[PDB]
RNA sequence: UGCGAAAGCAGUUGAAGACAAGUGCUUGUCGUUCGUUAUAAAUGGCCUCGUCAAACGGUGGAGAGAGUCGCUAGGUGAUCGUCAGAUCUGCCUAGUCUCUAUACAGCGUGUUUAAUUGACAUGGGUUGAUGCGUA
């Protein structure tokens, strides 16, 4: 019927010019998706590091939430959006350590990252089989 | 739960009546109305000195005092704030007796003196209630008469309980309806209990019962939430209203050691099923539902401390766990000085969490059945072992194994009878005393395999064994409840590769990840650096132990040059792990014209 | 015997940011019409009565839009200078308007030609003119003179009461329901002043400090009043005279605010708030005023309005922009001889002793893949999985059902390269998704173990494997990364 | 059931019967009724017969009769599967029957694991008896001794079709645990879905947890929420404990793994669904199926017994209390607190009573002679039951042999007071008692392998009147 | 088969008797016994009671579809070619941007936490089956 399916890993209820920090802070505060999307369109890693560097630690946490939801809904953005996530953890790591709760607020990341990794053993099994057949007819 | 230090409210005057410390409490009366959880004021009647009101916080101070002649003793005193014909007023009602010849009932009205009235009481006034709503003052007399007066002390109604020599009268309210009960001694240790309802007559008797075996001379009585508490000869008797029926008797051994006559005891309730008990200068907070001592405090600077009254929390409804109680403290010295003191009390959460392991009350395997189906003397052992000569291994092993009929040098399910802990501890003590140096008996090897190895001997157990190689691997593998700190110190101090893997396997198996992470934070930075170098030179349990290390070290501590070497090793391992996994999966996994030679 | 169970559609564990019942209602305002006006549309109001036409004030004219037609039906252009209000009375018969000259004009709604009453409220601009909700005769006016006069329709020569005490422009006026004597006004002082008309008046009974210029004050309920000013809106309780909640989710300064209750939405009550940042967002008063939906427009929003509770037809959401654009979003709502011969169908047995019902309710028609599985057509059911215009979720179920039935090889025996490519084509795209990755691994494994020889002699099948090996290899990188970010995320905690 | 019309060789069908048709017969002077015997081959432990009397006119069940349908851990007595075209898990081939019979007799005699214990539940609000049949629950009324419902609680090929030949090797989801909240308005079910064989994903079992609701008047449980892979991937839920009335007014539960992890779920009104409120990390690398869980009535403390070690964890912090740890001689089978003061802990070699107030064991009774390797981990828990007022019961079953073990069994019930000081009663029953549990009244119900639920508890007118009735 | 965790760790799958077929010999079988913890395949697949249209209430979504040479990051091809690059004003993938009946899937609206109505004579006969539409 209309029951909700869920999982046990859902811990929800438990330097340089060109930086877009000004736009990013406004977009996150007002939850303006369109304004946020333009910020995420920048792909120059030098820009990404600097913007997160100047971004206020309080706003960094909600940025991680926004990226996690975008990555979970769209798998094709998993690559380009990860560098945002990786830089957020590197720069604001000290702030993230000193937070009363992480699982409830970062529940979206834990679920999304957990899902992909659980497929890892199966994909290796498929890859080995595909190599076995790919090797066979290539030599023949 | 906890007990705060007492802080002084006032110094009692040096009056002859108050000089008798055993009877000192009876001469000081506490107003019920002014003393509760939310009131910052306390009204007190000191016999022969005055009736005083004090403010408790921020600092104790005297706010009002009414002098009384020194020959008078205050038998009952109450104070309540209310509106009287409308002005906000504070009504003070107190009764005195003068050499037993005349008895005075007095009401004083103060503006928040507006009026003062005085009448002659028939018998000693024991309990006084002020009903500010109806503008009434109700007095209970020792001769059984309950007299209702106005604020002008005009008699409105008089009710007789048909019993004299009344000894106990306490007030309580239930569901907004006002009730009172009283206890009247009878002969042959009998006691008439009557419950009265206050509403043509304003007093209605609801129950009347006679209680047998209820003595007063050595009984301390107090009431809380429909239950009556009677301490007698170290036993607390539980009577439940409205019939005052005995429910429970609680044994308190700490009072059974008290010689009769010298030990000063007071009793008061502080919350639901929680009371305050005092023995001379020691204060006990007790939970009677679970029979546990929540807290204990000794007042070394005072000879005795007697509880007078306590502000009681209704913990079932109140989120506040902090309250206050009042008592009289008597100092040590040739000229003892009595002082009134206040103690702040944390009752707790009224949960079994609070009472666990704090009981104030101080084995042999038994066949399940007393008596054609398919089957699937410790002290003497200790005495024999102790009598041996020192360093006599063969005899010590012979007596232990033969007499207990043990066959193996390691514990088996058939040795369940030997699991008595006291016997094992004594044997361990003998093994330590009887043997030292490099030679220990085979009994130690058996004990190391015993699941109930005492926790007391686990500490330094590895340290005692640092001589003999074989005794480690028995201890590491099987010895129970070995401390984590010692294992971690041995983990980073030992170079033997085999012990490292076994120690790593033991640590992870028996300890949680978070518990291990905290300890490694204590370990020196050089030791962890040495461990990391060991790596760069079953493996997952060693690597998973490494991943715990990097978490303990943190970002700040780790050094870049070593990080480069560690990174290269891991990348090589990841490539190898990827390579092996591919192998593992592999293990699991007509022409139109043809030219042929015919076989003929 | 039991009826055949229906094939259950596969539902993976919930992902973040699911659609909420509140969102599903507000997405239905789909049809959008963008009208251009001469100047900024300062105020928008809805007729309280059927058909609930709404009036928009822009430049020097007031226009009434038909609800059903969504087009102008009346025009009030008699005003010489700028207009500043078009509020209807509770009866909906009259609409009042203020003017920069300060004159207040009362026209008969739907009859622009006739002017019933003309009041010269002040020499300064009269920005707010609102009819009293409970009492029909008295009309309230607030002007830049900073005095909010209470006029009476019968006596237009002198104000009935002249409230004062505001040290700045008063541009907000509100009447509290169930409290006809009370009147609430908010000035750019940052103070919300409440007045009692029963008493002598002219001095507020008390003031509530908002700390920013107040742009609009609305009384959501008899005891709760919500005021929007500066960059946030705060809800005050009069009985306690303190702010219960405050939401500053907006970026620019909130300008307009409207409240609708007891309408057919899942949310009993809604609070729409303009932002001046292009955003108009919905808040739920039942849930501590939490955001539940939002729209974005081209430019700053000055006025927002929603159809009253008893709209009785298609609902409307209206947004007013400073550029002069008006955005409208709408949620749309034989022979007698033969009959005498056949006249018993209408009867439902109301007068009979025993009523007997055995008709089985109609089940929804089953899809082609379900019918094939029910008839044990394993191979055909596989074909129906890979057909053009087939839902991705529905394709996963038939693959999961066939596996659950134990028919994976059974469906794959009688196949060649011509009929194998549709499965491989889906596998090429299905491997990417997390939900279908596990199912793709099993099915791809079987076809390889079952068609190794055919793969050698078929070049087209090989190429499907080369690109597939590329894609699975790409998934390995994504899954490996997710382990690394997971690994470092453990370091932080 | 197929009606072959022999005149034209046609046929009519009555499919989706509850079980395979052992026997079929036409019962009536005019063939009014059809009598059928159904087998329910899903339960391998026992042969579950159901007698179905159908009305031939419309082929509707005129009368369906069956007794209790428990699922024992292992096959009992001389139960043998029916004959099929192939030898499968649910059937026997032509050749395999005799060898299977011999193997079964040899297993019952020679082997030492003789566990037939079955899981059963009691509905508090209604006192109906819930039997977790494989992939379904049979709701049975023991006051009336009649079945009241049979509901499918899992996905799978359960009544979509009739499995034949290789399809008969498929394993439907198994309902391992089934429990009720103290209030009785919520049902918690734990399921294991077995993948089909000969695939890449043929070794990865799926663990599911489900929360169902129904009003008292209704008779069918409605699934409200579904958790796929609780506690992680391929990690079972060994133990389930519904919460006491004190915490969340009985709308919570704990699930415990074989890795030592605990998860506390509760019903959140705002979300309207069950969500994971609290979590404990099963990070350490120790595995054991011997997990037991108890909760104090107040709700302050929770007793978690993993392998040989018992822990007292506070509910508020969901961690060890700040002695909390208790070591035991062998693995813990069941932990139960008869009263808040007394905690009764059963290990594989003995049973003990301990005072939490004193932290000292009062009484210890030997169990090794009777329970050495007879039962698998956790089943002694469904053997031992406790009242919340009077006391607990120990059930001990023995094979009877005269001059090598024989099939027949004898069961002994022992009533124990709180702390096990005295044996209030001692009774003997003549059959293997699979499960004994405490009805919410004082009486205790117990189930026999013979499917028998016993209870242990405290003139001219007169002549004309006769003749007229005769006529 | 035993133990265990689910991963796995150890250990098995023998002898006799009878029958059929082929040529005393060979193989295969067992509604035969003793002992040990111990491929399939007789063309053979699941009933009927009422359908269709339009709504409404929750539950999910990879959204169902069409544009925009508007941006961002990639992959890559035809021909020529002074290897720098040209014409195809190249193609494809992903994100972003614009739009629509949320357009997509599913359960229910016999009473439920919530949520429905309307149409049909549920028949018989004739023609077309080279049906009808589309390239």
């Amino acid at each position: 019927g209309n029951a909700r399916v869920t999982s046990g890993d859902n811990f929800k209820h438990v330097t340089t010019t060109g930086t877009v920090t000004v736009i990013l802070s406004q977009a996150l505060q007002s939850n303006d998706h369109s304004l946020l999307e333009t910020v995420l369109n920048n792909r120059d890693e030098r820009v990404i590091r600097d913007t997160i560097f100047r971004l206020k630690p309080a706003l960094a946490v909600i940025l991680l939430e926004r990226l996690a939801e975008r990555i979970a809904r769209q798998t094709h953005r998993q690559g380009p959006l990860n560098v945002w996530v990786k830089w957020c953890l590197i720069i604001h790591g000290g702030y993230l350590v000193s937070i009363p709760n992480l699982m409830s607020t970062l529940s979206s990341l834990h679920s999304t990252l957990k899902r992909r990794s659980d497929l890892l053993p199966r994909l290796l099994a498929l890859d080995a089989r595909l190599d076995c057949t790919i090797n066979k007819f290539k030599t023949l | 739960p906890s007990l705060s230090q007492p802080f002084r409210l006032a110094t009692l005057p040096k009056i002859a009546s108050l000089s008798n410390f055993s009877l000192q409490a009876d001469y000081v009366q506490v107003a019920d109305g002014t003393f509760n959880e939310s009131t910052n004021n306390i009204t007190l009647g000191i016999s022969g000195s005055s009736i005083s009101q004090y403010i408790i916080n921020p600092t104790p101070k005297l706010t009002f005092d009414y002098p009384i002649p020194s020959t008078n003793i205050i038998t009952a005193c109450n104070a309540e704030k209310g509106q009287a014909n409308k002005r906000n007023v504070e009504i003070w009602a107190f009764g005195l007796m003068v050499n037993k010849g005349n008895y005075t009932l007095n009401v004083i009205t103060k503006a928040l003196f507006l009026s003062q009235y005085k009448i002659k009481a028939k018998a000693k006034v024991m309990s006084i209630k002020i009903d500010t709503k109806n503008s009434l003052v109700i007095a209970i007399l020792q001769n059984g008469l309950i007299e209702i007066f106005d604020f002008k002390l005009t008699l409105l109604h008089s009710f007789d309980i048909s019993y004299d020599n009344l000894k106990y009268a306490k007030w309580f309210t239930e569901n907004g309806t006002e009730y009172v009960f009283v206890l009247c001694p009878l002969q042959d240790d009998k006691v008439c209990y009557k419950l009265l309802e206050l509403t043509s007559s304003p007093i209605k008797e609801l129950s009347s019962t006679i209680i047998e075996g209820f003595s007063f001379e050595n009984s301390k009585l107090c009431y809380q939430f429909g239950k009556l508490y009677k301490l007698n000869q170290g036993k607390i008797y539980i009577y439940s209203l409205p019939h005052c029926q005995l429910q429970q008797v609680i044994e308190f051994p700490m009072v059974d050691k008290l010689s009769p006559g010298d030990d000063l005891i007071s009793f008061q309730p502080v919350s639901v099923n929680r009371v305050l008990l005092t023995v001379n200068n020691v204060i006990y907070l007790l939970d009677l539902l679970h029979c546990s001592t929540l807290s204990q405090r000794e007042l070394t600077h005072v000879k005795t401390f007697q509880l007078l009254k306590s502000a009681v929390i209704n913990s079932e409804k109140s989120h506040n766990s902090k309250t206050i109680a009042i008592g009289i403290s008597t100092k040590n010295g040739p000229n003892p000085t009595s002082s009134l003191e206040i103690i702040n009390i944390d009752v707790g959460t009224n949960t079994l969490k609070d009472s666990l392991g704090k009981s104030f009350q101080v084995v042999i395997l038994k066949p399940l059945f007393d008596d054609r189906v398919k089957c699937n003397h410790c002290n003497e052992v200790i005495e024999k072992l102790s009598a041996l000569q020192d360093n006599d291994i063969t005899s010590f092993d012979d007596i232990f194994f033969k007499e207990l009929k043990i066959k193996e040098e390691h514990y088996t399910e058939k040795d369940r009878y030997i699991s008595d802990p006291g016997f094992l501890n004594k044997v361990l003590d003998l093994i330590f005393g009887k043997f030292s140096g490099n030679d220990y008996p085979k009994t130690l090897t058996f004990l190391l395999t015993h699941p109930l190895f005492p926790l007391s001997r686990t500490r330094n157990l590895l340290s005692l064994l640092r001589d003999q190689p074989r005794l480690f691997k028995q201890a590491i593998v099987t010895c129970p409840n070995l401390p984590l700190n010692e294992l971690l110190e041995e983990l980073f101090s030992i170079r033997n590769r085999e012990l490292l893997l076994d120690i790593s396997f033991r640590i992870l198996q028996d300890f949680t990840r978070d518990s291990i992470k905290q300890e490694m934070k204590k370990l020196s930075k050089l030791d962890v650096q040495n461990f990391i170098e060991f790596i760069t030179s079953q493996s997952t349990q060693l690597f998973q132990l490494l991943s715990l290390v990097l978490d303990s070290i943190g970002l700040f501590s780790l050094e870049g040059a070593l990080l480069e070497n560690l990174t290269l090793y891991i990348d090589k391992q990841v490539e190898i792990a990827e390579r092996n996994t591919e192998l593992w999966n592999l293990i699991d996994t007509l022409p139109t014209y043809t030219m042929e030679y015919l076989d003929i | 015997s039991t009826a055949r169970p229906r094939i259950i559609t596969s539902k993976a564990p919930l992902l973040p940011q699911q659609t909420t019942p509140e969102q599903r209602y507000w997405r239905q305002y789909t049809s959008a019409q963008l009208v251009k006006e001469h100047n900024s549309v300062t105020h928008i109001s809805f007729n309280p009565q059927h058909p609930h036409d709404f009036a928009v004030t822009s430049s020097t004219r007031v226009q009434i839009f038909s609800s059903r037609t969504r087009q102008v039906i009346k025009t009030f252009s008699r005003f010489k200078d700028v207009v500043y209000s078009a509020s209807f009375r509770s009866d909906g018969k009259l609409l009042c308007a203020g003017d920069a000259t300060g004159l207040v004009s009362v026209y008969d709604s739907y009859n622009p030609r006739t002017i019933l009453l003309s009041i010269n409220a002040s020499t300064h601009p009269t920005h707010v003119t609102k009819f009293h909700t409970q009492d029909n005769k008295i009309l309230a006016t607030a002007s830049d003179d900073r005095v909010t006069r209470l006029w009476d329709i019968s006596n237009a020569y002198e104000p009935q009461l002249e409230l004062t005490g505001a040290t700045d422009y008063v541009r907000t006026l509100s009447f509290i329901p169930a409290a006809p004597h009370l009147v609430a006004t908010g000035s750019y002082d940052g103070l919300i002043r409440l007045y009692d008309t029963r008493s002598s008046g002219s001095t507020p009974i008390y003031s509530l400090n908002h700390d920013q210029p107040v742009e609009n004050v609305i009384a959501v309920s008899p005891t709760q009043i919500v005021s929007c000013g500066g960059n946030n809106f705060k809800v005050w309780d009069l009985t306690s005279n303190k702010k219960l909640y405050e939401r500053g989710n907006f970026n620019k300064a909130v300008t307009c605010l409207d409240y609708v209750e007891n309408f057919d939405s899942p949310m009993q009550s809604a609070l729409i708030a303009s932002s001046l940042d292009g955003h108009v967002k919905v808040f739920d008063p039942l849930d501590n005023f939490q955001v539940k939906f939002g729209w974005k427009f081209s430019g700053p929003v000055l006025s927002c309005a929603v159809s009253p509770s008893t709209a009785q037809g298609n609902r409307h959401l209206v947004a007013g922009l400073s550029s002069g654009l008006l955005a409208i979003r709408t949620k749309k709502k034989k022979s007698n001889n033969f009959q005498r011969m056949m006249r018993g169908s209408e009867y439902q047995g109301d007068q009979e002793h025993i009523i007997h019902n055995d008709k089985v309710r109609s089940q929804r028609r089953m899809r082609a893949f379900e019918r094939n599985i029910n008839q044990f057509k394993w191979s055909e059911a596989l074909d129906n999985a890979f057909v053009p215009g087939m839902a991705k979720e529905l394709t996963l179920t038939v693959l999961q059902e066939l596996r659950k039935r134990g028919k994976v090889r059974v469906a794959l025996y009688g196949r060649d390269e011509s009929t194998l490519e549709p499965l491989l084509n889906w596998c090429l795209k299905g491997i990417e998704d997390v939900r279908s990755a596990s199912i793709v691994a099993d099915w791809v494994a079987v076809v390889l173990e079952l068609y190794g020889n055919t793969l050698e002699s078929s070049p087209v099948l090989q190429e499907l494997m080369i690109d597939l090996k590329t894609k699975v290899r790409h998934e390995i990188h994504k899954s490996k990364e997710a382990q690394r970010i997971e690994g470092m995320l453990q370091l932080l905690t | 059931m197929s009606l072959w019309q022999l005149e034209t060789n046609s046929q009519q069908f009555l499919p989706r019967l509850n079980g395979i048709i052992i026997d079929c017969q036409v019962l009536g002077p005019q063939g009014n009724y059809y009598s059928l015997i159904l087998q329910m081959t899903e339960n391998n432990s026992n042969s579950d017969y159901q007698f179905l009397l159908l009305n031939a006119s419309d082929l509707t069940s005129k009368l369906s009769i069956n007794g209790p349908l428990p699922v024992f851990n292992s096959t009992i007595k001389h139960i043998q599967q029916p004959i099929s075209a192939m030898n499968t898990k649910n059937s026997n081939s032509i050749t395999s029957l005799n060898h299977s019979k011999k193997k079964q007799s040899r297993k019952l005699i020679k082997s030492r694991r003789q566990d037939f214990t079955t899981n059963v539940e009691i509905n508090p609000i209604n006192k109906n008896l819930y039997f977790p049949h494989i992939s379904a629950v049979q709701i049975f009324d023991f006051y009336k001794n009649e079945q009241v419902n049979y509901q499918y609680l899992t996905s799978g090929v359960n009544n979509s079709m009739g499995k034949v030949r290789f399809e008969l090797n498929l394993q439907d989801p198994i309902i391992t645990d089934l429990k009720f909240t103290k209030d009785g308005q919520w049902m918690i079910t734990y399921e294991i879905e077995y993948p089909p064989n000969d695939l890449l994903s043929s070794k990865d079992l799926t663990h599911i947890l489900k929360f169902w609701t129904k009003n008292d008047n209704e008779t069918n449980w409605n699934l409200k929420t579904k958790v796929i892979n609780p506690h992680g991937i391929s990690v079972p839920i060994t133990k389930i404990l519904p919460s006491p009335r004190s915490v969340n007014n009985s709308q919570g539960c704990l699930t415990a793994d074989n890795n030592g992890g605990l998860k506390f779920w509760s019903f959140d009104s705002h979300e309207s669904n069950w969500c994971l409120k609290k979590i404990s990390l099963p990070n350490f690398n120790h595995f054991s199926n011997s997990v037991s869980l108890a909760w104090s009535q107040d709700g302050s403390l929770i007793f978690h017994g993993f392998d040989d070690k018992l822990q007292i964890l506070d509910f508020d912090t969901f961690k060890k209390f700040e002695v909390s740890e208790f070591t035991l001689d062998s693995e813990i089978q069941t932990v139960k607190l008869i009263n808040d003061t007394n905690l009764i802990v059963a290990t594989r070699t003995t049973l003990n009573a301990i005072n939490l107030l004193r932290g000292q064991v009062i009484n210890s009774f030997d169990l090794y002679p009777f329970v050495n390797g007879v039962y698998k981990n956790g089943h002694m828990d469904r053997l031992i039951t406790c009242d919340e007022r009077t006391g607990n019961i120990a059930l001990v079953i023995n094979q009877q042999l005269t001059d090598v073990p024989t099939i027949n069994y004898k069961s002994r019930i022992i009533i124990f007071d709180s702390d096990l000081s005295t044996k209030l009663g001692n009774f003997t029953h003549h059959e293997y008692i699979s499960w004994i549990g405490w009805n919410y009244d004082t009486d205790f119900i117990f189930l026999d392998i013979e499917s028998t639920l016993g209870v242990v508890g405290t003139s001219n007118s007169d002549i004309f009147a006769e003749q007229l009735h005769k006529l």
